[PDB]
C-alpha cells in the first residue's frame, strides 16, 4: 500500500483489496517488492496500452512469470511438469509423501 | 563422441566426477549427438561388491547413473 | 547586413564565410521508421528485426519506448 502510492500516482481497482495481495506474494522481501511494483507498473503502461491505472488479472498474468530478487539458485526443476494423476499407483508412498512434502 | 575406455577415470578424488559431467553438457550443447561408450565394463562395474576397494568406481557408476537418466530430461536426441 | 529585411534561406560562400562554432547542442535522432540513413548511405544495415516474428525483441523496444514517453509524464521510472 505504500510502493504503489509512493512510486506514480495509481491505484488498486476497486475490484479487490490489498490483503488479498499480501497473501499473493507469500516470501517476497522488500526489495523484491521494489522490483515487483515496478515490474507491474511497466506491464500495465505499455504492454497493455489501455489509458489506465488500475489492475486485477495482470498480476496473475505476471507473478508467475517473475523471479523473488533473493531467490535464485540451483533452478528448480518446475519444467517436468509431471502431474500425481500421472503416477496412478504408490498409493502407500504418494499418502506419507503428500501428508510430509505437500501439507 | 568417443569415450575412450577408462578415459573419465581421474587422479583426483573429484575430477572424474567433473569429466563425466562435462562430458554431457558439451554433447548436450549439440543436440543430435551420440556417445560411445566403449568397454563399459571399465567404467560402470557392479555397485558394492565385496572384492573392489576405493570405492570411486562406484561413485563414477551412480554419477551415471544419475546424469544419465536423471530427472527434468529433456530433448531426448542424445543417443 | 543590410539585406535584413528577409532571413528565410541563404547562401554560405567560403570567400565570406568562417568556420565558428558554439558548444554542444542536442536533438533527437531520425526513427528508423521514416529513414533508412544506412540504405542511403551504404553503410554496415543493422539488420532490420520485424516485431511481429521475433518475440524477444519486442519486449527490449517497447521497455525502450516507454521509458521514452514516460519524458511527458516525467517521473524517474526507468529500469
Amino acid at each position: 500500500e505504500y510502493f504503489f502510492s509512493k512510486n506514480q500516482i495509481m491505484k488498486l481497482n476497486r475490484d479487490l483489496q490489498f490483503s488479498d495481495l499480501s497473501l499473493e506474494t507469500e516470501g517476497f522481501s522488500p526489495l523484491d517488492l521494489e522490483i515487483f511494483t515496478e515490474k507491474i507498473f511497466y506491464d500495465l503502461q505499455l504492454e497493455r496500452d489501455c489509458d489506465n491505472v488500475v489492475t486485477r488479472e495482470l498480476f496473475s498474468k505476471s507473478l508467475s512469470a517473475f523471479t523473488p530478487s533473493a531467490l535464485r539458485g540451483v533452478k528448480l526443476t518446475k519444467e517436468t511438469n509431471i502431474k500425481w494423476g500421472d503416477i496412478g499407483a504408490l498409493a502407500n508412498a504418494k499418502d506419507v509423501l503428500l501428508e510430509t512434502l505437500e501439507w | 563422441f568417443s569415450v575412450k575406455g577408462p578415459e573419465l577415470l581421474n587422479m583426483y578424488i573429484g575430477e572424474s566426477e567433473a569429466n563425466v559431467r562435462r562430458v554431457f553438457q558439451k554433447a548436450r550443447e549439440a543436440k543430435p549427438c551420440v556417445i560411445f561408450f566403449d568397454q563399459i565394463d571399465s567404467v560402470a562395474p557392479k555397485r558394492g561388491n565385496q572384492g573392489d576397494s576405493g570405492g570411486v568406481m562406484d561413485r563414477i557408476v551412480s554419477q551415471l547413473l544419475a546424469e544419465l537418466d536423471g530427472m527434468s530430461t529433456d530433448a531426448d536426441g542424445v543417443f | 547586413d543590410c539585406f535584413s529585411k528577409d532571413n528565410s534561406h541563404f547562401i554560405i560562400d567560403p570567400n565570406r564565410t568562417k568556420l565558428i562554432t558554439t558548444n554542444i547542442t542536442n536533438r533527437r535522432p531520425l526513427p528508423l521508421s521514416r529513414s533508412n540513413l544506412q540504405r542511403y548511405y551504404g553503410f554496415a544495415e543493422t539488420f532490420y528485426y520485424d516485431l511481429h516474428i521475433f518475440p524477444y525483441v519486442r519486449q527490449l523496444v517497447n521497455i525502450l519506448e516507454t521509458s521514452f514517453n514516460c519524458s511527458q509524464r516525467g517521473i524517474t521510472l526507468n529500469a
